[PDB]
């Protein structure tokens, strides 16, 4: 099912198996690093990230001390960090926007796992130059970026917010509406899954 | 979009970033705190490395990355095994030119290995406004356009951002930026740069290097800079009386 989809619930107690193979996962997680609901360290570690793909790339945003967990974590579900992408914050000027330098940037690491195939890598460069919008909120050109490399593929957000539902992808998050699926393999093992509609224990 | 400008013309998303209080005073008290500049032509990997002496507030390590010949290399395997903790002093400051592949990974375990924990990470974005196409690492999902120098601490104004140019093929200087950005934060005085070249000799550091073509160091004059009562300049105040 091409457009978007997302379901509310809290990404470390939802049953992830049920959504099947992605050839892109992204995620933009909550590091204790508290303005939003964090999660510790352990329970990022203990994501079920392994089993969302067989073969595919990660793409995990990181800033400060996560830098080194997000490197931690990437490694222990299985991937070799491969890329690295920054985006530089400019104004509408495109003039360029840590207690030792300010930050003029955000940090992307780009994981592989397993042999993927048929992706078109080198399209992009490594540097994203974008506008800031709302805080906290990542550059819509990581979108077209992963399209352009891996085009009509299954892609999930973890930890997305309702502006980031996306054609091709599924996104989670804990401040989405409801539970919106249109791909029919989903729809069935979530229903088997969740007889109810309540992601619990 | 200029990512997708970039997949339309070839000039990368930095080609447009533009301008890439004036207290410029920092920069001539930084000028009249230098020590001469020293030099040292030594291999580095047969040369014992506490010969150099006394310990380093600064270190700036550059050394010569296989990924920097495209068109002797050091892997991370030699510079991991480089005994940078014998010569670093007990508050301290590194600075490592990473490269922009494994160098991410295996440069923050050599910063580990040695004492320190990353406080920032400075990025070299390469420009090609002047050559809008290039040849990828065979792991490379994109096209690399930038360099990292990875800013460690052991112990107790500026942006982490250098825009210029990229570099004629085969150049591997790295931008003199750098070396503004380590001077202005003002760390003390025994400052080190390990693989410098002729080319980036500098007051206010000591080059030690395979490719020096003279030599000038010794290690008493050395530490006679740093005798009391110059023992704890930062290097951004006057030269006491
Ligand atoms: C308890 N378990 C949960 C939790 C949960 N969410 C919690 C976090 C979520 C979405 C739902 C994102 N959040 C958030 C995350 C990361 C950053 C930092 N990055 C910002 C973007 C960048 C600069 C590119 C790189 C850095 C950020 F600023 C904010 C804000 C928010 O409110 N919600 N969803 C499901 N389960």
């Amino acid at each position: 099912l091409f457009p978007p989809q997302w379901i509310c619930c809290d990404i470390r107690y939802l049953d992830v198996s049920i959504l099947g193979k992605f050839a892109v996962v992204m995620a933009d997680p909550p590091w204790d690093i508290l303005p939003y609901g964090t999660l510790t360290d352990d329970e990022m570690r203990r994501l079920n990230i392994p089993v969302l793909q067989d073969d595919g790339f990660l793409f995990l945003w990181v800033t400060g001390r996560a830098m080194e967990l997000g490197r931690e974590c990437l490694n222990l579900w299985g991937y070799e960090r491969v890329d690295e992408i920054i985006w530089v914050k400019t104004n509408q000027l495109q003039r360029i926007i840590g207690h030792w330098l300010n930050h003029g940037k955000e940090h992307c690491l780009v994981g592989v796992k397993g042999n993927p195939q048929g992706f078109n890598q080198g399209l992009d460069c490594d540097v994203i130059v974008a506008e800031v919008r709302s805080t906290s909120h990542k550059p819509d050109e990581i979108y077209g970026m992963i399209e352009r490399l891996s085009p009509g593929t299954r892609k999930i957000e973890l930890f997305g917010r309702p502006h980031n539902v996306q054609p091709n992808w599924i996104t989670l998050g804990n401040q989405l509406d409801g539970i919106h699926l249109l791909d029919p393999d989903v729809v069935a093992r979530f229903k088997q899954r969740y007889p109810d509609g309540i992601i619990s224990k | 979009d200029y990512c997708q400008h970039f997949v339309d013309t070839g000039h990368r998303p930095q080609n447009f970033i533009r301008d890439v209080e004036l207290i410029r005073l920092k920069d001539e008290l930084i000028a009249k705190s230098n020590t001469p500049p020293m030099y040292l032509q030594a291999d580095i990997e047969a040369f014992d490395i506490r010969e150099l002496t006394p310990k380093f507030d600064v270190i700036l390590l550059e050394p010569p990355l296989e990924e920097y010949y495209r068109e002797k290399c050091w892997t991370w395997d030699d510079i991991m095994k480089l005994e940078i903790d014998e010569i670093a002093a007990p508050r301290s400051f590194i600075f490592l030119w990473c490269g922009s592949g494994e160098g991410l990974d295996l440069g923050r375990v050599c910063l580990r290995k040695w004492g320190y924990r990353r406080c920032e990470d400075i990025c070299w974005i390469k420009t090609n406004k002047n050559n809008p196409t290039k040849t990828l690492d065979p792991k490379a999902v994109f096209q690399r356009t930038k360099e990292h120098c990875l800013m460690g601490i052991k112990g107790t104004v500026d942006i982490d951002l250098i825009i210029t140019e990229e570099p004629e093929i085969g150049n591997i200087e790295k931008p003199v930026e750098i070396f503004h950005i380590i001077e202005h934060f003002c760390l003390g005085r025994r400052r080190l740069h390990l693989f410098g070249r002729d080319s980036t000799i500098r007051p206010g550091w000591l080059t030690v290097g395979p490719t020096l073509t003279n030599s000038n160091y010794n290690a008493e004059t050395y530490a006679s800079y740093f005798s009391a009562p110059n023992s704890y300049l930062t290097g951004c105040t006057e030269e006491i009386e």
